[PDB]
RNA sequence: AGGGGAUCGAAGAUGAUCAGAUACCGUCGUAGUCUUAACCAUAAACUAUGCCGACUAGGGAUCGGGUGGUGUUUUUUUAAUGACCCACUCGGCACCUUACGAGAAAUCAAAGUCUUUGGGUUCUGGGGGGAGUAUGGUCGCAAGGCUGAAACUUAAAGGAAUU
């Protein structure tokens, strides 16, 4: 939130899930942050560079966390043919 | 409070059945509600077949078994120790 | 001495994490009441009441005291904790620790002029604990916290300057209505107000970047 | 699945659903051409005829009524139209 | 009853934990050795501690039991951790150089990796 | 039987959002539903809806982004005046900053803020936020 | 539908159902039936004078032990026999 | 009392009241 | 993407189909598992071994993303993967919970088995429900060797494979160790096969 | 009001047990239990959950119909048909596991989509007794059914669970 002069009021602008856009609550102790290492040419991971994926607690509880992760992985190019939009 | 999903016993979609009679105290109970135990016991008691075999005409081979179905009321089944109470978790067990 | 056990305790003691916001942002679990007081040194305590609870035994009762303690500074943080103990003072001491461990932040807002500082709540938020429901409707400036004295004190330690309140059910149960009110100020960030719609990069967890100062 | 294409279903999914539950409502029946032995006299016969069709030239049963698909006579040949 | 108390039970297991060979397979020889090892203020208590220890000394001879952890348990299983079958490690063996598969499994092979030995059943 | 078409469509949309689904099959079909979807698209609460056309009522498939919270209908369609708009927005919206009461009026289907500027009022359809 | 009519032209049904349902209220029945003007000894009045017929003494109900030192007074307007209560200590001596 | 026995008692009492009623009316 | 050298080689494909890893379960199959590929006449549902490889290498990248190689935790309650976890916990770092997993290693902060992991790799999620349940409370991603019928609750990364067999469980652990070791930078070239036998991770009957 | 009337059996007659037992137990036994024609309009008549419509977590079994698979078995080995196996579909009686969600809880695929309160519609309840009583109507041969109070009295009853 902002006031009239433009400085940013309200603290800790919260994160959102990468599958279904929803604010991750502070006490929502069911949401994990998936980190994927980046390979480059030689086939070795480069420490420090990660592909950050966030999944909310509700998606994990449903059991669609695996389905969502492959969709994001395939969309960003991590995986190739593990997902099918026209199921 | 409610105890079982099947309130009396095994009746969902009928509404009414022909009742049966208990074999012990002659109590009238619904056929579904009654607890039935089948008796497959032999016509002779435990052991004693060898005594029968020696005094048996023909090469034995008879060994008849009596078959009977017994219907017990809730009061008689518990009293006769045929049906015993269980815990709430064990109640759901079939 | 503290000798923290958790990774978060080691990080805050070493001085790596200097704000409670990072833990709130990353939803890092914490069970160490040193962590909360170190990052929030202006942290106060206010006990509503002590209600004994009795369990019947073979010979006499086993009277124990139940105390409700609120922990929270008046600028955006609040926490609640309930614990039973044989001694009333021990229950209060344990209640402070639990309420410290259950410190939650607040999303303040305005009834609206986009002019000053966040006084009321951003949206309407309610929480239910048993049968009691507590509605927190935003209120104009100068209205104040119109509610029961217990929840008014809890909201005054949460940083809210003005709000509207509605309650339904057996509100006389103080513990239930406190927790129900606590959930109400806990779901404020849950609401997705259209201002928080722009996409942002996901921050890397502090533990991942500070794994060197972890364990051993 | 939270992300699936309800707008372009696969062939297998559409062939499995009921005719009233597809993306667009369409029949599952078909029309067949049956010829009596010897004479051609082609005629069109529904899959579920609900009656006993006879070519007007020859008084011969070409199909028998059935609750589901009509059962054609043994001495007949069928072809999709 | 002769049910041993946990005090003599836990101490006896701790004695064998670090002292495999010291406690001999006989009661009298190691009964005084237990006194020399642990600070026991009762002659009766050390008598029962050695009795359970000697009995545990006999049982381990028959075979391993629960809660042994005697600094030598790993010695066999660190030696018995390299079975590594010499040739037939369930690969390129157990058949006539061809893998027995089915029709549907073959369609999986023709997906991307059709260059393999197949034996459709 | 089926009384209102927009009520079923909005209920299905709300259920899909609660189930974390980005799509929902709207199948009572209508023109009010289409217009109700257009005004939602104007404020970005939904994605893209494309209407499947059979020779019957029809079906609508709308892609949902994780920005909608609750969309409902106000049945019966009350005859809300121009001075009662503020009262309705004070009982159906969380805050005055956001939230749009979608009402049907003699100038078409639109939200409460546009009604104030055009100085017209009609029947109340529902609310979106 | 929450068990209630919800049409834009259905107002008589709600109005009628409200009329019968409000009769279950004790205050609604007490006011409209006007039992205070028929059966109430005071007849819808805050005070009522009378004549002290006799001095009375009643015992307390359970968990208690006292004599309340009441009085039986006949109201003037109604002419009904009504028991009263002299509140303060040592106040029966004043009355007669 | 049981509901059946209370209802039977008040029904018999109603019968007695109606029998007394028939004598005057 | 990837340098395209991580595709399923015929050597790895031959190994995977030799242990009957593609052989799934019967009609029991959750709707959350679309990896099934046709169905055998007997009733066994065939799992596409190709989708397993991309999911296997995805897990390897996730494991390699962990900076310190002790937050990785491999848990197994079934006796068919006890040796695989122990060897995986000795070749690629990580701490083993092979055998009994006490209820509270992740939540109770004063216990002698208290650890704070960043990634949990269970063998049978149905048989390791307690480990998954506690991992949910403390915000830790879960990687499971799941089958078509196995539940997917609180499981973020799935590894389609056969869990009703010592051969398949050991092979997946062996392949996961191979991929993660290459990504770390200790197994030199990615083309040369590993110098240890895949049967090392296997569990003997005695 | 007739027919029928074998077992069981409101009443009743006896045998006991018991301080008392016209109750439980035993032996008889009328009305009744069956049916014809005409009445009675009640029940824990309960799934204590009104009817219609839409959406929402999975899994298996089963009933009825339909579809497909050189599927199996069957008569004349092999056509049909029928009976089974597998897959799918529609309507059902239902069931197993979870709890997004609801509830005071017991529990619920609704008892969910209700303080983020609105799909359509009907009926009922406003503390416990008095009381479903009194009276007035109405139906019935009667027994009884429908509608249905007041005076007066009380600070408690009542529901789910914990020790």
């Amino acid at each position: 939130m902002e006031n009239d002069k433009g400085q940013l009021v309200e603290l800790y602008v919260p994160r959102k899930c990468s599958a279904t856009n929803r604010i991750i609550k502070a006490d929502d102790h069911a949401s994990v942050q998936i980190n994927v290492a980046k390979v480059d040419e030689e086939g070795r991971a480069i420490p420090g560079e990660y592909v950050t994926y966030a999944l909310s607690g509700y998606v994990r509880s449903r059991g669609e966390s695996d389905d969502s992760l492959n969709r994001l992985a395939q969309n960003d190019g991590l995986l190739k043919n593990v997902w099918s939009y026209s199921r | 409070p409610k105890k079982r999903a099947s309130n009396g016993r095994n009746k969902k979609g009928r509404g009414h059945v022909k009742p049966v009679r208990c074999v012990n105290c002659s109590k009238s109970i619904p056929k579904d509600k009654a607890i039935k135990r089948m008796a497959i016991r032999n016509i002779v008691e435990a052991a004693a077949v060898r005594d029968l075999s020696e005094a048996s005409v023909y090469p034995e081979y008879a060994l008849p078994k009596t078959y009977n179905k017994l219907h017990y009321c809730v009061s008689c089944a518990i009293h006769a120790r045929i049906v015993r109470v269980r815990s709430r978790e064990d109640r759901k067990n079939r | 001495g503290w000798v923290p056990v958790t990774k978060l305790g080691r990080l805050v003691k070493a001085g790596k994490i200097t704000t409670i916001e990072e833990i709130f942002l990353h939803s890092l679990p914490v069970k160490e009441f040193q962590i909360i007081d170190t990052l929030l040194p202006g942290l106060q305590d206010e006990v509503m009441n002590i209600k004994p609870v009795q369990k019947q035994t073979r010979a006499g009762q086993r009277t124990r005291f139940k105390a409700v303690v609120v922990v929270g500074d008046s600028n955006g943080h609040v926490g609640l904790g309930i614990k039973t103990a044989k001694e009333v003072a021990g229950a209060i001491r344990a209640g402070i620790i639990i309420a410290k461990l259950s410190v939650i932040p607040i999303r303040r807002g305005y009834w609206g002029t986009n002019l000053g500082q966040p006084h009321s709540l951003a949206t309407k938020t309610t929480g239910k604990c048993g049968s009691v429901t507590v509605r927190l409707i935003p209120a104009p400036r100068g209205s104040g916290i119109v509610a029961s004295p217990a929840v008014k004190k809890l909201l005054q330690l949460a940083g809210v300057e003005d709000v509207y309140t509605q309650s339904n059910g057996k509100t006389r149960t103080l513990e239930n209505t406190l927790k129900a009110a606590f959930v109400a100020i806990g779901n404020t960030y849950g609401f997705l107000t259209p201002n928080l719609w722009a996409e942002q990069p996901l921050p890397v967890s502090p533990l991942d970047i500070y794994s060197d100062e972890a364990s051993a | 699945v939270l992300v699936q294409d309800l707008l372009h279903p696969t062939a297998a999914s559409e062939a499995r659903k009921h005719k009233l539950k597809t993306l667009v409502q369409g029949p599952r029946s078909y029309f067949l051409d049956v010829k009596c032995p010897g004479c051609l006299n082609i005629t069109t016969v529904f899959s579920h005829a609900q009656t006993a069709v006879t070519c007007e030239s020859c008084s011969t049963i070409l199909c028998t009524p059935t609750g589901g698909k009509a059962k054609l006579s043994e001495g007949t040949s069928f072809r999709r139209k | 009853g002769r049910v041993r108390t946990k005090t003599v039970k836990r101490a006896s297991k701790a004695l064998i934990e670090r002292y495999y060979p010291k406690l001999t397979l006989d009661f009298q020889t190691n009964k005084r050795l237990c006194d020399e090892i642990a600070t026991i203020q009762s002659k009766r208590l050390r008598n029962k501690i050695a009795g359970y220890t000697t009995h545990l000394m006999k049982r381990i001879q028959k075979g391993p039991v629960r809660g042994i952890s005697f600094k030598l348990q790993e010695e066999e299983r660190e030696r018995k951790d390299q079975y590594v079958p010499e040739v037939s490690a369930l690969d390129l063996s157990r058949s006539n150089g061809v893998l027995n598969v089915d029709n549907q499994t073959s369609d999986l092979v023709k997906s991307l990796g059709l260059k393999l030995p197949l034996s459709v059943i | 039987t089926r009384s209102s078409v927009l009520a079923d469509a909005l209920n299905a949309i709300n259920n899909a959002e609660k189930t974390g689904k980005r799509q929902v099959l709207i199948r009572p079909s209508s023109k009010v539903i289409i217009k109700f979807l257009q005004v939602m698209q104007k404020h970005g609460y939904i994605g893209e809806f494309e209407y499947i056309d059979d020779h019957r009522s029809g079906k609508i498939v709308v892609q949902l982004n994780g920005r909608l919270n609750k969309c409902g209908v106000i049945s019966p369609r009350f005859n809300v005046k121009i001075g009662d708009i503020e009262k309705w927005t004070a009982n159906l919206l969380p805050a005055r900053q956001f939230g749009y009461v979608i009402l049907t009026t003699s100038a078409g289907i639109m939200d409460h803020e546009e009604a104030r500027r055009k100085h017209v009022s009609g029947k109340i359809l529902g609310f979106v936020y | 539908g929450k068990g209630k009519p919800r049409g834009l032209n259905s107002a008589r049904k709600l109005r009628v159902h409200r009329r019968n349902n409000r009769w279950a209220e004790n205050n609604y029945k007490k006011r409209l039936l006007g039992t205070a003007f028929k059966s109430s000894p005071f007849g819808g009045s805050s005070h009522a004078k009378g004549i002290v017929l006799e001095k009375l003494g009643i015992e307390s109900k359970q968990p208690n032990s006292a004599i309340r030192k009441c009085v039986r007074v006949q109201l003037i307007k109604n002419g009904k026999k009504v028991t009263a209560f002299v509140p303060n200590d040592g106040c029966l001596n004043f009355v007669d | 009392m049981r509901a059946k026995w209370r209802k039977k008692r008040t029904r018999r009492l109603k019968r007695k009241r109606r029998k007394v009623r028939a004598r005057s009316k | 993407s990837l340098p395209a050298t991580f595709d399923l080689t015929p050597e790895d494909a031959q190994l995977l189909l030799a242990a009957n890893t593609h052989l799934g379960a019967r009609n029991v199959q959750v709707h959350q598992e679309p990896y099934v590929f046709n169905a055998r006449p007997d009733g066994v549902h065939v799992i596409n071994v190709g989708k397993t490889w991309e999911k296997l290498v995805l897990a390897a990248r996730i494991i390699a993303a962990i900076p310190n190689p002790e937050d990785v935790v491999a848990i197994s309650s079934r006796t068919f993967g006890q040796r695989a976890v122990l060897k995986f916990a000795a070749h690629t770092g990580a701490t083993p919970i092979a055998g009994r997993f006490t209820p509270g290693s992740f939540t109770n902060y004063i216990t002698r088995s208290f650890k704070e992991p960043r990634l949990v790799i269970v063998t049978d999620p149905r048989s390791d429900a307690q480990a998954i349940k506690e991992a949910s409370y403390v915000n830790i991603p879960v990687i499971a060797l799941t089958d078509l019928d196995s539940p997917s609750e609180f499981v973020d990364v799935a590894i389609p494979c056969n869990n009703r067999g010592k051969h398949s469980i050991g092979l997946i652990w062996y392949l996961l160790a191979r991929e993660v070791l290459r990504l770390r930078g200790a197994l030199v070239d990615r083309t040369q096969p590993w110098s240890i036998m895949p049967d090392l991770y296997f569990y003997r009957d005695p």
